[PDB]
């Protein structure tokens, strides 16, 4: 009965996102923070390790039933998703994430935009001698839209758990849409919206109707 | 575990948030009673069609203009160009713009612009709202703003920046307040709601109003702007649902502290929770200033520009505009000079 | 005859920014705020010159010329009663518009844009300052 | 010709302290995205096999299908190793066999 | 007369690493995470000489001395009220630039890519940090 | 004075086993892992040794020397909230670095090479795991 189901959505920014990189494809006169980019198009993208990392630690506050020390220490609904190397049942999850890159970048353009990333001027004020310290932060547009594909599988292990697996799957990207991805998000950075969220079931045979009616109906 | 809170902003003055650049007089024309900022890039491409690129580099390339090359209105009429299809923006000319003519003297020569998008709209960053607000909570807990906020061990004094925990500790549960605070920013709005003030400052000394070289781009009186305040732990919690009460104990002890040494007609009355966001509100309204009291005054005590006292009001010109709340009709300022009280806000929080 | 080639951009920003004015105490007058802006243009530029052709990108090289051209003209410092403009100077001993009139391709574009790598590459070394 | 100065790129990471909050950095190794890799699969015919070859093809072309739908070796579950098979082809390098309706399954199913 | 010879450049690393600026602690002010653009283009120089010609590899050594000039100003680290430059200190202190002024063919390039490796081994077998 | 000659030099290696660190529950921190590089190297130079001349083979043992000190800086093993260099340690106790400068014929460099085998077989004997 084994099957593959393809989550594939629209992470569109409604804040500028700055998840952060090295200086590997920084400019050569920019004392910036840049943000992690593709090597080749030195386009923003969205890390599938930031994804899961964030979607993680969101869904330990929710589904752990005892505080964890470590991602090993994590429960088994969540193991069994994410994975876990201090247990032989669940050392493989049933999710694959995707690296997310820029799909909108025409629609940008057309908008009036000269770059994908801009920089944004902050400061901190001392609050006893009212001197402000500047900094530059590199942040990817807001109107950006990024392909978003996470693959689950089933297998003999999935018998009577897809329909919660599913769950925690629509409740982590909800969390993940009342929270930031990484970055500066506590002074309103990286807000994110999941659109067109739709499962296909690309390998065997398997009925998303009822997974897909909650994705485009509870999103 | 997570609260959301909607925070209404409403502009009682105007209120600029810069990114540290300027317009030149070179960039915008003030005709037609409006200042229109055209685009540079469409600007230089109607005019390489026009044969006039090398004249329009010549006229951008001169560092000393006289008094007259400075304008870009000189060069679009020495050229003879009519079209003004140039893509940019405009701003409805106010009047208590300049305190001169913008047409005959030097006048605005430098704007300051407001902050921008990629796109070009303007927008309030959560960064300078939750600094303002961090400065209301700051201000009305007594354990922050104590004689412990004050680093002295050094040349001279600055803040005790760890005074409120912040960051990771080694072995150590996590302990950042301001973490679970999160201030997003603003939904873009229209260039219909920038103006282009000017600063004025108001001496207790001097008893008079003195017009200053500096020109910025502010949201006009009366603008509504929806903020979101997510909070993701109890003691935040308690902070923000305590963020109107806080701000009229902190506007309070502001009032009795700088604001009563001026005359009542020049500040402002508040509607809702009262609030200073952007540049030009003062020294005062960014600092803990029972604790900044005398460090702030000298560490300008050997500038030309010396702060005398407590310093200056800070009291732009924009036009004056009525109000019909359930009270009636309220004007905005006191005073008949159009003198609003620059970077004053209002606020209403809610629990969405 | 073209003033940028593979064989000497390098040092021909040595010398253009070598000989950039000083104050009296030796600190270059030129910062790198100043050109900031330019610098992203020109690192926009060389990213996009990569992929699309270059009659796409005529509009890109047009407004990167003005922009010289404004922030040259607008740039000002004042020291001891003298006022300098520095990206002026800069762009005057760099032969920047020059070597911007020379960009006909994808080839004299990217040499342009590493010669602007090269000139803040250059500034940096002898003590430019942010 | 795309001006690439490196075929591997550094990717950096960290970890976050679920109680201390803490961010421990590291670093790897990757190939760069656009990489493409020449790849060839042999396929034996004999005797043994002339009444299986079709299942073979079957298994050989779900083999592939599921590749693509998982990841070639690594960090997979944080976004690596994403692959596909471009120009994906069957050709008889040796004896005689009809490869046509194989290389019509190949193109239309990848 | 070469700077940089195959009986000379382990020991010229030697005795460039020594000089190196360090704290009051006895630690070293140059950090690895500096110098690792630097190593990472040095190495793929290294390795893309092999396979060609020193002919079109010009543009990799101008951008190579491009970046090396501009790592030397950019990296600056205050430690006790004083401003230091730790990989301008190693690049004026091991030659790094008369030694890229030497590369003419693929011989002197291959040599000082492993001048660079032996630099880079030397600071680190001396105590130096990531 | 040469400190490795064809009468000593096994014995040097098996007083420089007996002399390496070792953790709380005795076992060795080398690793055979750790040395797999300077033992491949050790062993190419060692079969190349035997026909060509000396001349070609000084890059190769500058190369190996700058290896032998950047895997002793490099390798490192925080255990008990201590670190220690294990690469490191072998070389100091093993005395190599100076055991390397005294390479100059092909007699000298064999005997270099028989004398790292040596330093395995013992390091291997006790218990020196891979």
């Amino acid at each position: 009965t084994f099957a593959k189901i393809k989550f594939s959505a629209q992470i569109r920014l409604e804040t500028g996102l700055h998840i952060g990189g090295s200086d590997a494809f920084a400019a050569i006169g920019a004392i910036d923070s840049p943000v992690i980019k593709d090597p080749i198009t030195n386009l923003p993208i969205i890390p599938g390790s930031s994804l899961k990392g964030k979607m993680r630690t969101l869904l330990a506050k929710v589904y752990n039933e005892k505080v964890a020390e470590k991602p090993s220490d994590d429960s088994d609904i969540l193991s069994r998703l994410f994975g876990n190397s201090k247990d032989k049942r669940f050392k493989m999850g049933r999710l694959i994430f995707r690296d997310a890159f820029l799909s909108n970048a025409d629609e940008l353009d057309s908008l009036g935009v000269r770059s994908y990333t801009e920089v944004k001027f902050e400061n901190t004020i001392d609050r006893i001698t009212a001197e402000a310290n500047p900094r530059q932060i590199e942040r990817a547009i807001r109107n950006s839209t990024f392909d978003f594909e996470l693959i689950y599988e089933i297998t003999d292990e999935n018998e009577n758990q897809v329909e919660e697996d599913f769950k925690v799957i629509r409740d982590g990207l909800k969390l993940l849409e009342l929270d930031y991805l990484g970055g500066s998000g506590s002074r309103g950075y990286g807000k994110v919206a999941f659109e067109n969220l739709k499962a296909t079931t690309v390998f065997g045979n398997y009925d998303v109707k009822t997974l897909n009616e909650l994705l485009t109906a509870e999103v | 575990d997570y609260r959301t809170f909607k925070l209404s902003l409403l502009t009682l003055a105007p209120i600029h948030i810069g990114n540290g650049e300027k317009y030149t007089s070179r960039e915008f024309i003030y005709e037609n009673k409006k200042f229109y900022f055209p685009d540079m890039g469409k600007f230089y491409n109607k005019m390489v069609e026009k044969r006039l690129a090398e004249k329009f580099e010549a006229f951008l390339i001169q560092t000393r203009p006289n008094a007259r090359n400075n304008r870009l209105i000189s060069f679009l009429n020495d050229n003879r160009i009519a079209e003004r299809s140039f893509g940019g923006y405009s701003i409805s000319e106010t009047g208590l713009e300049s305190d001169r003519n913008p047409n005959s003297a030097g006048a605005i020569n430098e704007v300051n612009k407001f902050i921008r998008d990629a796109f070009g709209n303007p927008y309030i960053p959560g960064s300078s709202l939750k600094g303002a607000i961090r400065t209301i909570l700051m201000n009305t807990t007594p354990k922050w703003n104590n004689e412990n906020a004050v680093n002295d061990f050094g040349r001279f004094p600055k803040e005790n920046k760890n005074l409120i925990p912040w960051g990771p500790k080694k072995g150590k549960e996590y302990d950042d307040l301001f973490n679970a605070i999160r201030v997003s920013d603003s939904k873009p709005f229209d260039n219909k709601r920038l103006i282009l003030v000017q600063k004025w400052d108001y001496s207790a000394k001097t008893n008079k109003a003195k017009p200053l070289p500096l020109y910025r781009e502010s949201i006009s009186p009366l603008t509504k702007i929806e903020f979101e305040i997510t909070t993701t732990t109890d003691e935040a919690g308690r902070l923000i649902e305590e963020l109107g009460k806080r701000a009229q104990a902190f506007y309070k002890d502001y009032k009795a502290f700088f604001l009563s040494e001026f005359p009542d007609d020049k500040i402002q009355a508040n509607l809702q929770y009262p609030i200073y966001l952007g540049a030009g509100s003062g020294a005062w309204t960014k600092t803990l200033f029972k604790q900044a009291d005398g460090i702030l005054q000298r560490r300008y005590s050997r500038m030309k520009t010396k702060m005398v006292k407590k310093g200056v009001l800070k009291l732009t010109k924009a036009p004056l505009k009525i109000v019909k709340i359930p009270s009636g009709n309220h004007s905005l300022i006191k005073n008949h000079e159009s003198f609003y009280e620059m970077g004053k806000a209002n606020f209403m929080i809610k629990e969405i | 005859m073209a003033i940028l080639t593979d064989e000497n951009y390098v040092d021909k920003a040595e010398r253009a920014i070598s000989l950039l004015e000083k104050d009296n105490k030796g600190n270059y007058l030129l910062t790198t705020s100043q050109i900031r802006k330019l610098l992203s243009l020109c690192s926009s530029l060389y990213d996009r010159s990569k992929e699309r052709k270059f009659d796409e990108l005529i509009n890109d090289v047009s407004y990167l010329r003005v922009q010289f051209v404004y922030q040259s003209g607008r740039n000002s410092v004042r020291v001891n009663r003298q006022t300098f403009f520095p990206v002026k100077d800069l762009v005057e001993k760099g032969q920047i518009l020059e070597a911007l009139k020379e960009i006909k391709d994808r080839e004299t574009l990217q040499r342009f844009c590493r010669y602007m790598e090269a000139l803040v590459a250059y500034f940096k070394f002898y003590g430019g300052k942010d």
